[PDB]
């Protein structure tokens, strides 16, 4: 059940290739285009592709959001 | 007018009106003048905005994208 969910995360990283500025290589900017996003500046830009742009993870197991259509 | 030249290669400068020695151009107008021509000063010395730092002036722009 969960072993075929790890393969769906591997397929999401295979679809996100075929581009030379790789999506996990740089931070996005703010609303006001002056600096990077606040949790991409403290952590790594690779952590702001797995936790916020792929998973969109929350702060606990006790609150769950929605179905997150791109991982569906 | 250049002061305090060090070996690391650091100095201070301020700009003065052409023959009025008492007239110092303010710091806010020299920062706007350097921002207008920073790409031209970098090319004269082959530097790239991390090797030619004006302390107090920061690079700002550059939004990325292209995938439509
Ligand atoms: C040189 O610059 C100074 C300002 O740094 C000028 O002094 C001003 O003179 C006018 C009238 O003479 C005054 O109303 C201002 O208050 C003065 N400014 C200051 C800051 O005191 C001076 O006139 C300039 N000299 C020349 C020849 O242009
Ligand atoms: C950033 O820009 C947006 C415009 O989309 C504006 O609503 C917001 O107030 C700005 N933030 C700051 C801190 O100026
Ligand atoms: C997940 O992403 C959506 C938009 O893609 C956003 O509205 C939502 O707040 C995100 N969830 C969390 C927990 O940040």
């Amino acid at each position: 059940l969960y072993y075929n969910t790890i393969i769906s995360w591997i397929m999401w990283y295979l679809f996100n290739s075929f581009q030379e500025p790789l999506p996990w290589s740089d931070c996005p900017l703010n609303e006001n285009q002056t600096g990077y996003v606040d949790e991409c500046a403290r952590s790594s830009p690779v952590d702001y592709f797995w936790y916020r742009e792929t998973l969109n993870i929350s702060t606990s197991i006790s609150d769950s959001g929605s179905i997150q259509w791109w991982m569906l | 007018r250049v002061a305090n030249l060090k070996p690391r290669i650091s100095f201070n400068f301020f700009v003065t009106a052409p023959k009025n020695v008492s007239d110092i151009i303010p710091r806010t107008e020299v920062e706007k003048a350097i921002r207008m021509s920073r790409s031209r000063i970098n090319d004269a010395f082959r530097l790239n905005d991390n090797s030619l730092e004006f302390l107090g002036i920061q690079p700002t722009l550059g939004p990325p994208n292209q995938p439509p």
